DNA sequence: TTCAGGGTGGTATGGCCGTAGGCGAGCACAAGGCTGACTTTTCCTCCCCTTGTGCTGCCTTCTGGGGGGGGCCCAGCTCCTCCCCATGCCAGGGTC
DNA sequence: GACCCTGGCATGGGGAGGAGCTGGGCCCCCCCCAGAAGGCAGCACAAGGGGAGGAAAAGTCAGCCTTGTGCTCGCCTACGGCCATACCACCCTGAA
């Protein structure tokens, strides 16, 4: 479902690093994981505030909520670089 | 993704969280920031694990390396505590 | 001694099967047969259900090895598995 | 009694992994024991995944599926 | 020699609540000043997170007093508590 | 420092509600610290939510909220 | 909340027990967490048999998935029982 | 209506509200409220009948949360079901 | 080859400003029930010794799992029907 | 008392069904060799007994500070109203 998408980040910080199709078999079944995990939690925060729209806003939060200490810093970094050069 | 400087299907996580019956409506920036999201939680993975498999003389990721990136980061060993990863062995 | 702490080594080290496979399989097949006879198995089923297992018993004796470090020993034993459980919550 | 094909040599091997430097003799029975509740729960819950599918195989997303619900997750047996 | 056991039966009898409300909306206070300044409170979040504690330290004495019986002792310790703490995960 | 507040007669209480029979001498030492990263916990989660709901003050359903996250399900204040 | 027909179960099991607030705001609690849990578990299978509409049988299922033992097994009679006793009515 | 057609003392129709707007399916067929109605009815009934029987042995007619706290602890089925519930104010 | 993307109408969601009241911070004041310090003892935990019993290291047999090779037929997937279940929407009134 | 539950009506769409079709799960067969199993010698480690010392349990007493009550103030937050634009449904295109 992913495997394409994971060779192109792997090209990226070890462009000589192969990966076995039974690897593959594992970050397929951890992206599927982890965006269940966030999306499952940003529907649950849109609830309590009785909303209907999973904005950018619910997945932060629901970012910090799940992702550890250090995870949780670069991620609403990394993931807030992408929103303002998407949007402008 | 490219819109965005992202190699992940901003475009499938949308579709995905269109489907996924989690709100009435999704907006146009939970796409964008869960695809950077997952995309960074995948660099994070490969680079742990990526130095792992190097540090065994492979140049292939394997189970037992991812394993062993997961297993000795903290910060992921958390995250992933309820994971039996396939094919891993204990270290 | 040192034959225990080889295979400690040995095995720590490896990451394959520690179970027969077609005994394991037999196992599955009589469980499965209460809940609904004349029930079929993909193959990759039974190798799921074996990594799981397998893993869950390492962890299951990782926690009886703590347990019985507890008391200041090196036998794992049944009330040392049966605290783990306790305090796991099975 | 195809659980005595858990045999005694795979439990110390399962131990040794474990990081177990001796082991006791009721170990073994203690051990299937716990085996046999493990699998009884299981494939309790893939089975009757398959029978409200109106399936008579079970799938490796049965499996996993049974085990993410009991909170013991699987990477690879998926898609 | 039976002020244990009458304590235990007093404190096993009774639903009260058994650290004192001032000084644990202090620590709660104190601790949220570690994340929010001036964040207010109620009078049922505060109650919440008292027996929301209450219940998880009597639960950890409970297999912290498992981790004792298991090491022939009657005495808890912080070895104790630090095995149960590891055992069921945290 | 209010982490005194916990004082040895409120932890020897929650002791022996657990049955515990004796205390050691630095259970209390290492008590306070298992309640204040417990609470450190629970509290963080719950001044999410609230930073979420873009208020100023923490409710009963935002600490609820926060232990359910963790598994532990309180029932009573929620009605 | 449930109050109102939890009082009239109690008073239909129990002729002359009484109940406090403090037991009626708990099972109130309890209920609106088990449904959470049985259409949670509806859902899920719904959308695992890739279908559309959560019917008996999905409700069904997650009462066998969540419960264990005799409370699934009386659980599914009562339900099988009321959806029966249903369409007649 | 539907509470008393079903033979049931729940809201069969809050039940079925709950559910549609509760984003458990795109749709959601008209039998799920009946099942699930009579599912919680049942539930409910059994612990009330457990609390009051664990109630009227300490003579007491108002029933207390120690008293639930009780009934769910020693029954096992329910016990193992709130395995992880903080009855409050309960023991 | 179906899925990601551009342009457009519509509207339902959500943002801005008001506001008014509930309730949460905050200050006094005992007071008495609880915590803090001291003393005693006694009872428990830790160290040592011995042992005898159970676990382990090594041999050897044979046995049963694993690696193919092949069949087949049974069940899971696919495509088209269509008709019946469920839904969108307005109005009256029963219940919470 | 008010609001949403049901009744009623019109309606798109989803799933129950009927074939077909083929992938793979089960069954059988053969072999064979590595691992399981039964045994024995040996040892080393778990358990029982004993002694001591020190560190919690238990009682006493003085003090202190939580808390139960009172009252004040002002700030937060829920409800209202209005309206602005963001997102969705739809039609087509072209691309990975």
């Amino acid at each position: 479902s992913y495997s394409v998408y994971v060779y192109k980040v792997l090209k990226q910080v070890h462009p000589d690093t192969g990966i076995s199709s039974k690897a593959m078999g594992i970050m397929n079944s951890f992206v599927n994981d982890i965006f269940e995990r966030i999306a499952g939690e940003a529907s649950r925060l849109a609830h309590y505030n009785k909303r209907s729209t999973i904005t950018s806003r619910e997945i932060q939060t629901a970012v910090r909520l799940l992702l550890p200490g250090e995870l949780a810093k670069h991620a609403v970094s990394e993931g807030t670089k992408a929103v303002t050069k998407y949007t402008s | 993704s490219s819109r965005a400087g992202l190699q992940f299907p901003v475009g499938r996580v949308h579709r995905l969280l269109r489907k996924g019956n989690y709100a009435e409506r999704v907006g146009a920036g939970a796409p964008v920031y869960m695809a950077a999201v997952l995309e960074y939680l995948t660099a994070e993975i490969l680079e742990l694990a990526g130095n792992a498999a190097r540090d065994n003389k492979k140049t292939r990721i394997i189970p037992r390396h991812l394993q062993l990136a997961i297993r000795n980061d903290e910060e992921l060993n958390k995250l992933l505590g309820k994971v039996t990863i396939a094919q891993g062995g204990v270290l | 001694g040192t034959v225990a702490l080889r295979e400690i080594r040995r095995y720590q080290k490896s990451t394959e099967l520690l179970i027969r496979k077609l005994p394991f399989q037999r196992l599955v097949r009589e469980i499965a047969q209460d809940f609904k006879t004349d029930l079929r198995f993909q193959s990759s089923a039974v190798m799921a259900l074996q990594e799981a297992s397998e893993a869950y018993l390492v962890g299951l004796f990782e926690d009886t090895n703590l347990c019985a470090i507890h008391a200041k020993r090196v036998t794992i034993m049944p009330k040392d598995i049966q605290l783990a459980r306790r305090i796991r919550g099975e | 009694d195809n659980i005595q094909g858990i045999t005694k040599p795979a439990i110390r091997r399962l131990a040794r992994r474990g990081g177990v430097k001796r082991i006791s003799g009721l170990i073994y029975e203690e051990t299937r024991g716990v085996l046999k509740v493990f699998l009884e729960n299981v494939i309790r819950d893939a089975v009757t995944y398959t029978e409200h599918a109106k399936r008579k195989t079970v799938t490796a997303m049965d499996v996993v599926y049974a085990l993410k619900r009991q909170g013991r997750t699987l990477y690879g047996f998926g898609g």
